């Protein structure tokens, strides 16, 4: 069942790449 | 011409960049050059003959350039034994005087000729925006690279031959009277897949394709030299190059890194322009030599080499190969695609043939075997040989390996000198070659990403 | 149907796994003698359909052959193989293996993602056929027995350096219990298969013989480890019986 | 105006949020490939006779393995340095059984990195930029097309690949030292040097500017709010980190232009794992590290040991017990 | 439980040389036996007791008296699989 | 300058030409039957085989021969390295009646070969 | 110690002789031995051949004894298997065929008695003379 433990704790590094790439805050000049 | 930075804007450590636009001095680094080439091969190959010990194998020596030498039938006979130690000599005495030269007319137009040739002559004056003139050079190398390749051909063809390694009666220097000059064998030469069993051109394994492809390459050289001279570029090459003298450096990086590489993989791994009576075995050779040699041995001691079963259930001396041919077993299942003029005489149409393995066996295969086993391409870089878990009494790296290493080390800085030199050529065409402007930097224009 | 084929023509095209056929139907016989031994000289096997028993949870079902598909690739054939064929005073033939390319390890894979190993071979074939025969034709049916040695020789090595000659006769990873495992002890034996090569098609001006063969025999244990699974293959064979 | 002319406007933007380009066009679906296949393949391939003598060995998740001992396991022995797809197999189980899924992650991963490269290149001549950042990336790119296919080119096998994995790389690695003894190889040194002193100078870079902002925020917040993006000012004070390293060291041990300490900054690790890369490169043709075994011995003839037997004895007990049950003859030729 | 070759360590076979299964390399330290002699006793193997080894076809007066010279370095025990399958005798992956 | 065969220069041959005389009569024995059997595999395998060691042999006898016999030697061996290279890539193309006309003539040169030897 | 006379004493031949090498015989027999014969006897194994290795056991097993000087130089003009009953000449490196085994066609009669000069002593400066492949 670890098997489990390890697709879930890669899924949530996966995910988090995801939203930092695609819901970034932007970087704006100001 | 400048020969500050104050005056170029090149610093010292980039300075030959200012003989970017000064034709003669360039012409000079060049031919000064090329005549460290020619000086390096005469006198590699006056050294190589100095430390030659001819009734020793070529490869046992560290020697680069008279098995090159050997190839083309130059001073050797039957199993590449040296007959005469006189023409490596004489190429090496021809380049060293070619070479003082070469050197003079180097430093001469780099230290006293005109800076520019395009005020002296329309022939040799060249600038890079003109593109006919550098189609021009382009065809001029393209003829005398033809005649090069047409020498080889009249080198095996009417002046004694080459040495073949699958000569029958063992390895000779003999006359190629029968080059194949059928397109298909060769251009499907360069339709094979550049991996196991089929080997791309690295696999052209007879002395027949070699001088006929040869033959092909000088014909296509001579007619391209003959389209460049005759032909302006057209516009779909203009539309899709850079054109500009680093440009055609960086180009001609990429095909010397190109070249590098394949010529590291063709030392590795081909035997048949790269002999191993002068180059030694291949890493597949000796592999091969092995399972060979102990077959031999324990046939001799009663063992059923085909019924042996080793301890993974394989056959200890022979085996199956994936698409089914009786193989040499072990670890050297990976090498059963290597030929060599010692092992097709046991090969039959389904492989490793039992019957000629019971009693086909002659003591040289064996000894050649046992050569070819003790001169693996393994060693240290101190010139250790064997495993590297073996201590220090055996001098030897193969050739091979000193060959392959190296060219495939120059082909990788070139790959760099390409990216380096394309981007750079880029860059420099398109105006960015030394920074961003701040007034008009490009991003600054652009809508934000997100 | 390869005959005249070089080894460049045959090499990366899978042929070099297929025993060599009769060129025509040919149907006719090997006239033989009472009392004497021919030759058998490239004795060829090619085996085409493998299955497994299955070992259902109940001990009285029927257990059933189930196919198999085979992991490995075409390294699947006996080949070269010399032999002998005896004449019986009765009249029966025997057919005796002697040597060759005699033994494959074949890798089947069965439904449910069970890798069977096993040790395809002729080692030691005897066979013998009805009484009352004077000539090698269709009928001929050598049904007889073979050894089937350990897949695993008794110098491999276990993933923990375990085997029978060689290696470790414990758990060494696990110190204070390092003797508690059944499969610190390797056995390699000898296990019995029984194959029935049926000629079928017999070549009389060249003293060429083919047909089909069914053989059955024990899969791998891994030198003790698990229980053998019974594998039936079925295939076609080829030899030259020398008159 | 034209649907290609589109195309290519839409392919070669800058307004992408990813940029595509046209070496982006062979990038984006090869490492698309190479991603999803091993990301199946480590959770859920079969086990891979990698040494070809019928002893699969299992890689992935749910066959057994964590994360660190779970590994794509390179193509079979048997293999070597065949071309294998899934249309060369006969079925899909076989192909899994001999690493095929080695064979397509790896070939369209390097040709997605040769393609990352060309992109990196392409952006910067559309932005504007100087484009030698592809140089710097043609380091890590140079590793792993050495340890991907050029050792498995000189020794023949694709078997001898680095695999997909943690503990399968450390593996690669033992294996590499007993037979090549990299340790010794004055090319992994100067790659050893690329990496200690990158770090090292990344640590010092980083430190020295850290040192010196300039003072833009209170106490309570934090200090890199001190920096707005796209500001035309320095935030740091380079004469005050210059003063501060040549007290450090002394004076002409310091950099005071920045443009040659970035230059730097890239060139040393660059340097040195383009060296490690030939290195591991020219190993795979066998041209190993220092063999000093040996090589003192006394006035009588006896082997006075030094460390390299000490590393010699220590690369023997690596090498008799790897690939433990796949060599039949006396010599580990390749 | 031993495993089969340990049982038979702990037999005659640990001792000295056994015509039924010990190697090849096992003969090098009788005099004028590796690798001819031995080869012909592996090839002529099984043998029920030690002195029909004698009895061996092909000897010639050399090798019949070399291993008259030499009858008690040998032992029999039973012929084992474990040491005889796919020509163990001959190479059993020892160098 | 012996001008005849020496006591000591006919055991001095003997090392050379028992490779030669085994070669020449298993050419008299498998290579004819190899040919007539259409067996090009076979017959490539022994000439690069047990032939593979022809050219070395040959020559180190006629470099080893009498001081004046030592050119008719070495161009009667090259002559039947020639015709066993045209046999070679006759059986390479699979011609029957090339690879016989080439042998009847490899033996011609190899019995002249012969009939030089003392 | 020195490179003293009893590591150079060494027996000459099966009836109790001994010869002493000098310290040039012993160099020069090491620089044959590096030259000719460690490209398969490195620390004095064979690679292709373990069974039959430069060991002193290894030596004395052979019919007849190979632990003296003149044993030694005689399987180096006429090699022997190690029972002595088949010829070696065309299998082993010798002095007898130089046509075949020409990386010894320019040794003297004291180049091959250096050689197995050397052969004798470097076994007793090398616990792992004559071992396994991997020792
Ligand atoms: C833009 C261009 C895009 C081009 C794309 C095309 C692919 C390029 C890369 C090829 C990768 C091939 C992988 C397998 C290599 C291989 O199996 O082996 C190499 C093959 C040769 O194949 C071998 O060829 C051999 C041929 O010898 C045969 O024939 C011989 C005749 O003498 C002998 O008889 C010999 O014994 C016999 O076996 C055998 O067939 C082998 O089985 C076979 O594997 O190389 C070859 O064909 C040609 C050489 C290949 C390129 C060399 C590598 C270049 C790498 C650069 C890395 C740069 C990094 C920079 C970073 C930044
Ligand atoms: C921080 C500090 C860093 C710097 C530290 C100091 C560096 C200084 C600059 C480099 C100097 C290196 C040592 C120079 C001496 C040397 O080299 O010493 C070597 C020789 C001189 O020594 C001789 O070296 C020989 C080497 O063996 C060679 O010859 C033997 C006998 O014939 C065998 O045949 C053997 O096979 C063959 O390899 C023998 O050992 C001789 O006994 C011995 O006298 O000089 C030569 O050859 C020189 C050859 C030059 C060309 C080399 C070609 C390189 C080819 C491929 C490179 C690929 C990959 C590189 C990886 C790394
Ligand atoms: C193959 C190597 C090579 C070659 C052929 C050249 C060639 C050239 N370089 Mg150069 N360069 C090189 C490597 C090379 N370089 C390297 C490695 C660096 C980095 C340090 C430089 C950095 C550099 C700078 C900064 C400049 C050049 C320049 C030049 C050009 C003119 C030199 C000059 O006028 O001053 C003359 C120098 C001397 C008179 C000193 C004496 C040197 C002589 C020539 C030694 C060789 C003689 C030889 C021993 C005799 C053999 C002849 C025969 C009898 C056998 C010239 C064509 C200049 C240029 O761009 O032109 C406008 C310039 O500004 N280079
Ligand atoms: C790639 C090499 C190369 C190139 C393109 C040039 C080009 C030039 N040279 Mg130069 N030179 C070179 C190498 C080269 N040279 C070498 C190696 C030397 C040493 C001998 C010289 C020494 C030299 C001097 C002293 C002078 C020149 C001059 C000139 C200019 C006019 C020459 C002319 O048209 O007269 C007509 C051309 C001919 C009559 C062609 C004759 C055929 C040649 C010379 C012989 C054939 C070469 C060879 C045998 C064939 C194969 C080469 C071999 C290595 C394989 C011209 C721009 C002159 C100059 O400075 O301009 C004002 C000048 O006075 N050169
Ligand atoms: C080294 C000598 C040499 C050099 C420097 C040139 C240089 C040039 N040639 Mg020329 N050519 C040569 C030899 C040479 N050629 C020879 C020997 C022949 C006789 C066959 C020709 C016949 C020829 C013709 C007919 C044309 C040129 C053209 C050109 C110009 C542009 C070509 C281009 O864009 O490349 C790039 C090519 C492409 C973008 C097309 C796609 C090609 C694919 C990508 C190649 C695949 C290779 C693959 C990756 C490697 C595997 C190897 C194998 C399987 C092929 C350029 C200046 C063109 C020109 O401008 O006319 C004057 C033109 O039409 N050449
Ligand atoms: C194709 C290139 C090449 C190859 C394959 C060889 C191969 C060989 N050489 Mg040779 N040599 C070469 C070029 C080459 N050489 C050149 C250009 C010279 C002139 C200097 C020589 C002068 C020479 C001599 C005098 C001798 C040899 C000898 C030998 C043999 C033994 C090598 C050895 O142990 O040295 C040691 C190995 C090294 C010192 C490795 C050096 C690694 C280099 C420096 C890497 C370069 C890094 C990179 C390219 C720098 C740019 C990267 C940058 C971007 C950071 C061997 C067969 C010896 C022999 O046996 O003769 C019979 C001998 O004594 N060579
Ligand atoms: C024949 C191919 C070729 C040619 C004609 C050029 C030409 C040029 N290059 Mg390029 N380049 C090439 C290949 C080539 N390059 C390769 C293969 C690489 C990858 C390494 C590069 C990377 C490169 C960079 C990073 C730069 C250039 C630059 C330049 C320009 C000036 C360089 C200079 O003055 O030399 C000066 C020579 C030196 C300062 C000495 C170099 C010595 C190196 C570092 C070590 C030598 C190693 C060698 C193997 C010997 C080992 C010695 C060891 C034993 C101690 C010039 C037009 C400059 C430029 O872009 O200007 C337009 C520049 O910045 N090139
Ligand atoms: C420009 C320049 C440069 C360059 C230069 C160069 C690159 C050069 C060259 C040159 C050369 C390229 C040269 C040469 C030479 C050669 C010679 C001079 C020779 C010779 C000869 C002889 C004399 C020989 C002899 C002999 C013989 C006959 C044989 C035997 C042995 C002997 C050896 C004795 C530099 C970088 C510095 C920088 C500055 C500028
Ligand atoms: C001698 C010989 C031979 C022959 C060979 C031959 C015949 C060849 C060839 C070849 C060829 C004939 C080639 C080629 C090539 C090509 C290349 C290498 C290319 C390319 C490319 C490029 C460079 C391009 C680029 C681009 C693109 C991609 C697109 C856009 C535009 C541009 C330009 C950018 C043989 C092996 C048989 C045998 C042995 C020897
Ligand atoms: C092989 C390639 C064959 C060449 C094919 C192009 C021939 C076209 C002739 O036209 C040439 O090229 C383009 C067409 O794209 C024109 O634009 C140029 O002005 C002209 O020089
Ligand atoms: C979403 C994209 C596609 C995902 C990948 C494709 C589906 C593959 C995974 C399906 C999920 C698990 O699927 C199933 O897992 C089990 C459990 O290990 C595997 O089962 C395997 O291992 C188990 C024990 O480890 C044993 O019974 C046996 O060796 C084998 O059957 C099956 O072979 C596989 O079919
Ligand atoms: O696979 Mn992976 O590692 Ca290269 O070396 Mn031989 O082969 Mn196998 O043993 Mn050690
Ligand atoms: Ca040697
Ligand atoms: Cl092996
Ligand atoms: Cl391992």
């Amino acid at each position: 069942m670890e098997s489990v433990a390890y697709i879930l704790v890669l899924t949530m590094a996966l995910a988090v790449l995801f939203f930092a790439i695609a819901f970034r805050e932007p970087p704006r000049i100001e | 011409g400048g020969r500050d930075l104050p005056s170029t804007g090149f610093a010292w450590w980039s300075g030959n960049a200012r003989l970017i636009n000064l034709s003669g001095k360039l012409l000079g680094a060049h031919v000064a050059h090329a005549g460290l080439i020619v000086f390096w091969a005469g006198a590699m190959t006056l050294f190589e003959v100095a430390h030659f010990i001819p009734e020793k194998p070529m490869y046992e020596q560290g020697l680069i350039l008279l098995p090159h030498i050997a190839t083309l039938g130059w001073g050797v006979g039957p199993a590449g034994e040296v007959t005469d130690i006189f023409p490596f000599f004489v190429v090496g005495v021809l380049h060293l005087i070619s070479s003082a030269v070469l050197g003079l007319g180097g430093i001469y137009h780099a230290l006293r000729g005109p800076e520019v040739l395009e005020e002296y002559s329309s022939f040799f004056g060249y600038d890079w925006k003109d593109k006919n003139q550098m189609t021009n050079i382009i065809g001029y190398h393209l003829i005398l690279l033809g005649c090069g390749a047409l020498l080889l051909v009249f080198k095996a063809m009417f002046f004694g031959g080459v040495y073949d390694t699958w000569a029958p009666g063992g390895g000779d220097v003999r006359v190629i009277t029968n080059p194949t000059l059928n397109p298909a064998i060769i251009f499907g030469y360069l339709l094979k897949a550049p991996f196991g069993g089929e080997g791309w051109i690295i696999s052209v394994n007879n002395m027949e394709d070699i001088i006929g492809g040869h033959i092909w390459i000088g014909l296509i050289c001579i007619s391209g030299g003959i389209w460049h001279i005759l032909t302006k570029p057209f516009g779909w090459a203009r539309r899709a190059l850079i054109w500009s003298g680093e440009a055609y450096l960086s180009y001609s990086l990429g095909a010397l890194s190109l070249m590098g590489f394949i010529a590291s993989v063709f030392v590795w791994f081909n035997n048949t322009a790269y002999p191993s009576e002068f180059y030694g075995p291949t890493g597949m050779e000796a592999s091969q030599s092995q399972a060979f040699t102990f077959l031999v041995r324990d046939q001799r001691l009663g063992a059923n080499i085909a019924s042996a079963q080793g301890p993974t259930g394989l056959g200890k001396y022979l085996m199956r190969s994936p698409s089914g041919e009786i193989i040499f077993g072990g670890e050297t299942m990976r090498f059963w695609d290597f030929r060599g003029p010692w092992l097709e005489p046991l090969r039959g149409p389904n492989g490793l043939d039992l019957d000629k393995l019971r009693n086909d066996i002659q003591p040289w295969q064996v000894r050649r075997a046992a050569e070819y086993m003790t001169h693996a391409p393994l060693g240290s870089l101190n010139s250790v040989g064997g495993v590297i878990t073996d201590v220090n009494s055996f001098n030897y790296v193969s050739p091979r390996a000193w060959l392959a290493t190296s060219h495939f080390v120059l082909g990788f800085f070139f790959l760099v000198g390409h990216l380096w030199h394309a981007g750079r050529a880029r860059a420099a065409a398109a105006g960015f070659e030394k920074g961003i402007d701040r007034e008009t930097e490009p991003t600054l224009f652009m809508p934000d990403l997100d | 149907d390869k005959s005249q084929l070089t080894y460049d023509d045959i090499v990366n095209t899978g042929l070099a796994n297929v025993c060599p056929e009769i060129s025509s139907f040919t149907r006719g016989t090997i006239e033989v003698e009472p009392n004497t031994k021919y030759f058998v000289s490239d004795f060829c096997m090619e085996p085409q359909e493998y299955f497994v028993k299955e070992e259902p949870v109940n001990k009285r079902q029927k257990a059933e052959y189930v196919k198999g598909k085979v992991l490995t690739r075409q390294t699947t054939s006996l080949e070269q193989i010399r032999g002998s064929i005896a004449v019986g005073a009765d009249g029966t033939l025997t057919f005796k293996e002697k040597d060759g390319i005699d033994f494959q390890p074949i890798t089947v894979l069965l439904p449910g993602g069970e890798e069977v190993p096993f040790f395809f071979t002729v080692k030691n074939f005897t066979g013998t056929t009805e009484p009352g025969f004077t000539s090698i034709n269709s009928s001929t049916d050598f049904v007889g027995d073979f050894n089937v040695p350990s897949y695993r020789g008794a110098g491999f090595l276990d993933p923990k350096a375990r085997g029978l000659y060689t290696g470790y006769d414990n758990a060494v990873a696990l110190p204070s219990a390092a003797d508690k495992f059944r499969t610190n002890k390797k056995e390699t034996p000898l296990g019995k298969g029984t194959l029935s090569l049926q000629v079928t098609q017999v070549d009389g001006s060249t003293g060429e013989i083919a047909g089909i063969f069914e053989s059955e025999q024990p899969s791998d244990t891994d030198l003790g480890a698990k229980e053998p699974l019974d594998v039936k293959v079925r295939g076609i064979f080829y030899g030259r019986v020398d008159t | 105006a034209s649907l290609w002319e589109q195309f290519c406007q839409w392919v070669t933007s800058t307004n992408n949020r990813i940029y595509v380009g046209w070496f982006g066009t062979l990038m984006i679906p090869t490492l698309l490939t190479a991603t999803t296949c091993f990301i199946i393949a480590f959770i859920a391939a079969p086990p891979v006779d990698i040494d070809g003598i019928r002893e699969p060995v299992a890689g992935s998740l749910l066959y057994g393995n964590n994360i660190i001992s779970g590994a794509v396991v390179p193509s079979s022995n048997a293999i070597g340095l065949h071309f294998y797809p899934i249309w060369e197999a006969a079925s899909l189980d076989e192909w899994l059984y001999n690493g095929g899924p080695y064979q397509l992650v790896v070939f369209h991963f390097l040709i997605g990195i040769f393609c990352y490269m060309g992109r990196q290149w392409e952006l910067s001549y559309r932005l504007g930029m100087r484009p030698w950042i592809c140089v710097a990336y043609s380091a890590p790119v140079s590793a792993a097309t050495a340890v991907f296919l050029i050792y498995p080119i000189g020794q023949g096998s694709f078997s001898e690949g680095m695999p997909l994995g943690i503990s399968g790389t450390f593996n690669f690695m033992i294996v590499f030292q007993a037979e090549h003894n990299i340790l010794m190889h004055p090319f992994h040194m100067l790659g050893v040097a690329g990496v200690f002193g990158g770090s090292l100078f990344s640590a010092m870079h980083g430190s020295l500017v850290t040192s010196s902002l300039v003072r833009e925020t209170t106490e309570v917040e934090s200090q890199n709010y001190g920096y707005k993006f796209g500001q035309e000012e320095e935030t740091y004070n380079i004469v005050a980190a210059h003063g501060y390293f040549g007290r450090l060291i002394f004076q002409y041990a310091s950099f005071n232009n920045s443009r040659s300490l970035h230059f730097f900054l890239g060139a040393w690790p660059v340097i040195g794992i383009w060296f490690t890369a030939m290195g591991v490169s020219t190993m795979a043709f066998n041209l190993n590290g220092f063999n000093f075994n040996q090589s003192i011995l006394d006035s009588q003839g006896r082997v006075i040991g030094t460390w390299a037997d000490v590393l010699n004895r220590a690369n023997i007990g690596f090498e008799v017990m790897h690939e433990r049950n796949a060599h039949n003859f006396p010599l580990d030729l390749a | 439980e031993l495993n089969a070759v340990d049982a038979k360590l702990t037999t005659d076979f640990g001792q000295k040389i056994d015509l039924n299964n010990s190697d090849i390399r096992d003969f090098r330290g009788l005099r004028g036996f590796y690798p001819n002699l031995a080869s012909e006793i592996i090839k002529n193997a099984p043998y029920d007791t030690v002195e029909e080894v004698l009895d061996i076809p092909g000897l010639s007066e050399t090798q019949k008296s070399r291993l008259e010279a030499n009858l008690g370095s040998f032992t029999v025990t039973e012929p084992s699989i474990e040491l005889t399958s796919g020509d163990d005798r001959i190479n059993p992956g020892v160098y | 300058i012996p001008t005849t065969y020496s006591p000591e220069k006919i055991a001095q041959l003997q090392v050379y030409v028992n490779p030669i005389a085994v070669a020449r009569d298993g050419m008299e024995k498998r290579l004819q039957g190899l040919i007539a059997d259409q067996n090009w595999v076979d017959t490539q395998t022994y000439i690069h085989g047990p032939l593979g060691q022809l050219r070395r042999d040959m020559l180190g006898l006629a470099s080893s021969l009498l001081p004046k016999d030592q050119d008719k030697a070495k161009t009667l061996a090259k002559e039947v390295f020639g015709h066993l290279e045209r046999l070679d890539a006759a059986a390479k193309d699979r011609n029957g009646s090339q690879a016989k006309i080439q042998y009847q003539e490899a033996l011609a040169d190899f019995d002249s070969f012969l009939n030089l030897l003392p | 110690v020195e490179l003293t006379e009893s590591t150079r004493t060494i027996p000459l031949d099966e009836a109790g002789g001994t010869t002493t090498l000098t310290a040039r015989q012993f160099t020069n027999g090491q620089k044959i031995f590096v030259d000719t014969c460690t490209q398969c006897h490195l620390q004095g194994k064979t690679k292709t051949n373990n069974n039959v290795s430069l060991g002193l056991a290894d030596l004395a097993g052979a019919e007849p004894r190979r632990d003296n000087v003149l044993a030694l130089v005689e399987f180096l003009k006429n090699p022997k298997s190690y029972d002595g009953e088949d010829d070696y000449s065309e299998l082993h490196p010798n002095i007898s065929r130089p046509d075949i085994y020409p990386e010894m066609r320019n040794y003297t009669e004291d180049d091959i008695f250096d050689v197995a000069g050397y052969t004798l002593i470097a076994p007793k400066l090398d616990e792992r003379w004559g071992g396994t492949i991997y020792f």
